[PDB]
């Protein structure tokens, strides 16, 4: 049986703060980073 | 002719420079690099130093003068032209100097002491200074978009 | 050719415009000494050689400039100082001039004088008195 | 000063100039002139300079022309907006706001610039259209442009979630992203004007990946940050503080995950419910819900990562099965299993893969026959949702009442399976003490 | 000299070896010590509590 | 490797460490490389204990070469986060140097250490 | 700190300096 | 490697910065003689250097 | 003296630590149902044995020695089975081991967490801890250094998701860390939660029932629900 996982702001900003709005990573990229990040895989 | 040769003696000085120590040429640049070597006198002297001299090398005139009268001390010295605190501006601007002080500390250290193999390249010798580089453009950026103090929006009457 | 601009709209003035920009005087202790001097040259030049008695309230002005003579191409053998005789402050000049000794011997005439009768002389009557 | 009161709100609402210094004023401010040559300078030649500036967007793109026609005309040389009526000052408004929505593009160009710069000294956009014209130039929130704006923008026009702008007009230096996302978990109003913007713009289909990728990260990091206010321990508190975050949320993921056209809008809207899932803990209904929508709106160029989404409502979720239409769309996914082992690389696809199974399981069609072997054999369920899998497998085959011969073939393959998954099929009829021997005599005979 | 201990008082009074490479000395601060001989490191030191005996805490 | 002065008992490791923590509570000591190579450099330091596992060895190296020059004892120990908490500052601190002063028992235990320190060299 | 430091510093050399030179000029040999 | 071509070589950089100021500042005054608007206009004294050649 | 003590969960021994320092300390094993000495283990370290769990199972207890070691020493053979030291703990005072589905060679105790005198508390998982070999330095799945002074005491919850652990020392030193996430709770307790100089915790056996009882002399309790 799994929870909800625990991710720190500071580590989602810093993700979506590495560029600007445009000329980030398009969002294929950007999402899976983002679900990596989320991911509760050990 | 003059102006040739200067140029061409720069172009060999960063050869030079990145053929010594890789880290520092990664970290600031092989100008200043260069520079600091100047006034420790050997790579050895340098690596010697700890961050806070290398932070004010070359400031020694006000340092001294400002330590003996009571003053406030200078906050810098040739990492000041270095690339990386040219970004900053202010009170950001003495954050970032003290941080690449030590970090170059770091980098001079790995520089003069470790010991390779000699079949590695100049990335897998210079990875301190590339990593240090990019957490401290990173501290760089995460200062610059530090935000302003939040207000309250007075409407047209006051309230 | 037409770029978008950017607004940098975020008292005394700092240079006279009509003096060709002279800075205003960052007064420093070593300047605020050196204009007392300036104001004092009266008594610097011990009775050689008397000056117009300019005397306001306040001896700085708003704006100055320490400098140096640099040259004169007629004159160069008298005409200029040594290099051990440069001094960075007038009043180092002052100092590393002649007649300090006459300044002294001035400022002890004039200290027996105001010490003539004020407290020294009157312990002195009194215990002449006791004894 | 109850008078002074009434008469500055009176003084606000103003529009109009009434003395020639206000007049003077609000002809200076300007973008791309400095104002010394913005009080001085007439209406032909801002026309020329800007209307050489829409020419070079003309031949950029090809859906200037209607603005060329009624708002860069000759005739809008002249026209004055403040001696219109309301409703004539309505359409211009919705033409405004069409021509804003088109250049939220390119907004980076001179070209652009000059483009709103005619708007803004002509008809006025940073007195009129705050609200649009602050959005659009939002997601550019770094440019010297942006800070420009907000120079000449007026204090009172701003609406009351834009009003964070106050300390940056103060000292003009463009507010960063923290700034925005702070105000956006702190007001649901900023969240909700970002939202409508990038749905309106999404619907009139002048979307674009700068505006796009925007969108997302404020609301990914808002989202987070919501959530990490309304997480409150009390039971009743954060029953409500869910509700009010799904009321508050619901309609902006519901069209963004129902929206075809863009896969770009569709996909942040995925990263979206993937962190309103797995930070949040949601209950059951809710993510079936949100399940049953995403797989009613993806497509092929966002299938993978509408299946990372899935899967991680799927762990995420607190029941083991799925709700239907789930299943029925992921049957029409065509390489299921190959997919599940890319995204099991890196993201423990398990209780996503024992809700397919049992939802299959309860399938009484027998053309989902491949995916429940594949399934079986792919070795991505846990051992024992594979022997509970099996158990009810063998239990429909008993419920049944052809579809016998067909699960008879698929029992015996899983029965002569090799592996560990082999291992679980034979402990688990050796746990349920059936004869392999009776159902293989009774198919093959 | 492979090391010394770090006390000046503990003494050497017993020897004997565990394998090629592995010595086992017994020591009068109630110790037993594991050295290895190659590096001349220590492997592990072995301890005994006082003596309830007697005085003379040391075993 | 190059850390050839090591400190491998444990009992001596022990004993290091509850004297950088009574000089620590003192405030004796310099905690930090940076802290170490100036205090070392002005001569005041009466013995310098360096941390093992330090992945770069080359940002602590340099401390030894000014400790020949100037005649003062260093010894390694293993664990920079057993340094650390030892220190008191809950962040792994790589080279601590403890000083000396006119009359203390903590100068008697830095004496008897700088002894066993010699023993170990 | 800084001041007296730096005062310390310069002290330290003048000692080093004066007693080298105090030795200089002024069961032992076997 | 030895740094003292490091040394050498970044003092020989700065002892001919101060001599290419000063060379080209008297080719400045050396033909602005003929030619002083020359000197009013191009600051860049490389471009001046290549404009007199 | 006999102070402390633990009985397995078995029920069949009970561990008394002696008090014989000594740079190495020892406990006896006792069967309890005759109150009988069967068995006795003994570890190395600087002051003795600081503080020692039985394993869920019960065969085979752990036991935290100051200057940080840790030897897990078994019944069946009678002898040690292992030893590894915390990450730079300066010297262990409290320990403490619970949880399930963990190694079933070594009990079957998911979790072990072991308080410094630092107030440092490393929590380690019992799966990690095997390279029967022992790994001589394992990493902590998380290190705490929430608390500032020396922790005090430790207790995990029988159903093996919450840990308690507190230091006295200070006023209100308390916190609670959800397993296995090993996150803080950041909301309780509060700055006005009424502990006071926490002296002994407890959980119940269902994990219901927090009860605090301060060195004021009060017991004070919390239902747990989720």
């Amino acid at each position: 049986d799994t929870h909800a996982v625990v991710v720190a702001p500071q580590r989602l900003a810093e993700i979506f703060n590495a560029a600007p709005a445009f000329a980030m990573p398009p969002i294929e990229d950007v999402f899976y980073q983002v679900a990596s990040l989320f991911s509760t895989k050990p | 002719e003059r102006s040739e040769y200067r140029r061409q003696l720069a172009e060999y000085l960063q050869n030079r420079m990145k053929a010594i120590s890789p880290n520092m040429t990664e970290l600031i640049g092989a100008l200043v690099g260069a520079r600091l070597i100047a006034h420790s006198g050997s790579l050895v002297n340098l690596a010697k130093n700890p961050g806070s001299t290398i932070q004010i090398l070359g400031a020694e005139k006000a340092l001294f003068r400002a330590l003996k009268t009571k003053h406030a001390t200078p906050k810098y010295g040739i990492i000041y032209h270095a690339s990386l605190v040219g970004q900053a501006s202010g009170p950001n601007k003495g954050k970032i100097a003290r941080q690449l002080a030590a970090k170059i500390a770091l980098s001079v250290r790995t520089d003069a002491f470790e010991d390779f193999p000699e079949n590695a390249d100049d990335e897998t010798r210079a990875a301190v200074g590339i990593q240090a580089r990019a957490k401290l453009e990173n501290n760089l950026r995460l200062l610059e978009g530090k935000p302003l103090n939040k207000g309250v929006a007075l409407g047209p009457n006051g309230i | 050719e037409l770029s978008v601009r950017v607004p940098q709209l975020p008292g005394p003035p700092d240079t006279l415009s009509d003096w060709y920009n002279i800075p205003r005087t960052n007064l420093t202790p070593e300047l605020k000494r050196d204009l007392q001097l300036l104001r004092m040259r009266d008594v610097v030049a011990m009775g050689k050689q008397f000056f117009k008695k300019d005397n306001r309230k306040d001896f700085v002005p708003e704006y100055c400039q320490v400098g140096t003579i640099i040259a004169g191409a007629t004159d160069g053998v008298s005409g200029r100082l040594t290099r051990k005789e440069r001094k960075r402050t007038i009043v180092e000049e002052v100092l590393s001039s002649d007649s300090v000794s006459k300044y002294k011997r001035k400022y002890h005439e004039i200290q027996e004088h105001k010490k003539s009768g004020r407290k020294g002389y009157y312990k002195k009557l009194m215990a002449a008195r006791k004894r | 000063s109850s008078l002074a009161q009434q008469l500055a709100q009176i003084a606000a609402n103003s529009r109009s100039s009434f003395n020639v210094k206000a007049l003077k004023a609000s002809h200076s401010k300007s973008l791309i002139w400095e104002p010394r040559v913005a009080v001085s300078q007439t209406f032909a030649e801002i026309y020329s300079q800007c209307y050489e500036g829409f020419k070079e967007l003309c031949h950029l793109d090809s859906r200037f022309v209607p603005f060329d026609a009624t708002l860069f005309s000759a005739q809008s040389q002249e026209v004055d907006r403040t001696q219109m009526t309301a409703e004539e000052n309505a359409a211009l408004d919705k033409r405004v706001d069409s021509f804003l929505h088109l250049v939220g593009s390119r907004l980076r160009l001179m070209p652009a610039i000059k483009a709103v710069e005619w708007l803004i000294r002509r008809f006025r956009i940073h007195e009129f259209n705050t609200g649009t014209l602050l959005a659009t130039f939002l997601p550019y929130h770094t440019i010297p442009a942006f800070v420009t704006l907000l120079s000449i923008l007026p204090v009172q026009r701003i609406p009351i979630e834009y009003r964070f702008l106050d300390p940056y007009i103060k000292s003009l230096t463009p507010p960063p992203r923290a700034a925005i996302v702070q105000q956006a978990t702190n007001r649901p109003d900023l969240l909700s004007a970002i939202s409508r913007y990038t749905l309106d713009s999404c619907r009139a289909k002048q979307e674009y990946p700068g505006l796009i990728s925007f969108w997302g990260g404020i609301m990914a990091e808002a989202v987070n940050g919501m959530i990490d206010k309304m997480r409150s321990g009390r039971r009743a508190i954060q029953l409500e503080n869910d509700h009010l975050l799904l009321q508050q949320i619901g309609p902006v993921l519901s069209e963004a995950m129902v929206m075809k056209d863009v896969p770009g809008i569709q996909i942040a809207s995925y990263m979206v419910v993937a962190i309103l899932a797995a930070k949040g803990s949601l209950n059951d209904n809710i993510l079936t819900a949100f399940m049953e929508q995403l797989v009613h709106g993806w497509t092929v160029d966002t299938l993978r990562p509408g299946l990372v989404c899935l899967t991680m409502l799927a762990q995420h979720r607190s029941a083991k099965q799925l709700s239907g239409r789930v299943a029925k769309a992921v049957i029409k996914v065509p390489d299921l299993v190959s997919s599940l082992r890319d995204i099991s690389k890196e993201h423990q696809v398990d209780k996503l893969a024992n809700g397919l199974v049992l939802a299959f399981v309860d399938r009484g069609d027998i053309r989902t026959l491949p995916v429940i072997n594949s399934l079986l054999l792919s070795e991505l369920l846990q051992e024992k949702q594979a022997k509970v899998a099996y158990k009810a497998l063998l239990l429909a085959a008993h419920k049944i009442d052809n579809i016998r011969k067909q699960v008879g073939s698929a029992l015996v393959r899983l029965s002569q399976a090799e592996g560990d998954v082999g291992d679980a099929i034979r402990t688990a009829i050796q746990e349920v003490d059936f004869n392999i021997e009776e159902l293989e005599l009774k198919l093959g005979a | 000299t492979l090391t010394r201990t770090p006390s000046k008082k503990t003494k050497f009074v017993s020897i004997a070896f565990q394998s090629h490479n592995i010595v086992i000395v017994g020591c009068s601060n109630s110790t037993i010590c594991a050295y290895d001989v190659r590096t001349g490191t220590m492997l592990r030191q072995m301890t005994l509590g006082t003596d309830l005996t007697g005085g003379s805490k040391n075993i | 490797s190059a850390a050839w002065p090591k400190a491998e008992d444990p009992a001596l490791v022990q004993e290091l460490l509850d004297c950088v923590q009574q000089a620590s509570h003192y405030r004796q000591l310099k905690k930090g490389a940076n802290e170490t190579t100036k205090s070392v450099n002005r001569g005041t330091s009466e013995l310098v204990i360096l941390a093992a596992d330090t992945q770069p060895l080359s940002i602590v190296l340099h401390i030894p070469l000014i400790c020949e020059e100037k005649n003062v004892p260093y010894v390694y120990v293993p664990s920079k986060v057993a340094l650390g908490r030892a220190c008191g500052v809950s962040r792994a601190v790589i080279a601590v140097s403890l000083t000396s002063n006119e009359a203390s028992d903590l100068n008697s235990k830095i004496r008897a250490l700088r002894d066993k320190v010699e023993r170990l060299a | 700190l800084g001041y007296v430091r730096t005062m310390r510093n310069i002290a330290a050399k003048e000692l080093k300096e004066l007693e080298e030179r105090y030795v200089l000029a002024g069961p032992k040999k076997i | 490697k030895v740094d003292v071509m490091i040394v050498h070589a970044v003092a020989l950089l700065d002892e001919l910065d101060k001599e290419l100021n000063v060379m080209a500042m008297r080719v400045k005054e050396w033909y602005g003689w003929h030619f002083p608007e020359l000197g009013k206009i191009l600051p860049d004294n490389l471009s001046y250097a290549r404009v007199v050649l | 003296t006999m102070e402390r003590f633990r009985v397995s969960p078995c029920g069949r021994y009970m561990a008394l630590v002696a008090s014989d320092k000594k740079g190495g300390g020892m406990l006896n094993i006792i069967n309890v149902g005759t109150m009988q000495w069967i068995a006795q283990a003994r570890i190395d370290g600087r002051h003795g044995v600081a503080d020692f769990a039985w394993w869920s199972d019960g065969n085979g207890l752990t036991i935290a020695g100051r200057d940080g070691q840790v030897t897990e020493w078994s019944m069946i053979t009678r002898r040690t089975v292992g030893i590894w030291r915390d990450e730079g703990s300066i010297g262990g005072t409290v320990m403490a081991l619970g949880g399930r589905n963990g190694p079933a060679e070594l009990g079957g105790d998911r979790w072990v967490a072991i308080g410094s005198n630092s107030g440092i508390l490393n929590v380690y998982d019992r799966n990690d801890l095997i390279e029967i070999r022992i790994k001589k330095y394992p990493t902590p799945t998380r290190v705490f250094e929430q608390l500032t002074t020396s922790i005090s005491v430790v207790a995990f919850s029988p159903d093996g998701q919450l840990l308690a652990f507190g230091s006295q020392h200070k006023k209100d030193a308390l916190r609670l860390v959800h397993l296995p996430s090993c996150t803080v709770y950041r909301n309780w307790p509060t700055e006005q939660t009424p502990l006071g100089r926490v002296t002994a915790i407890a959980f119940s056996s269902k994990s219901d029932v927090l009860a605090v009882g301060n060195d004021v002399g009060r017991v004070r309790l919390w239902e747990i629900r989720g």
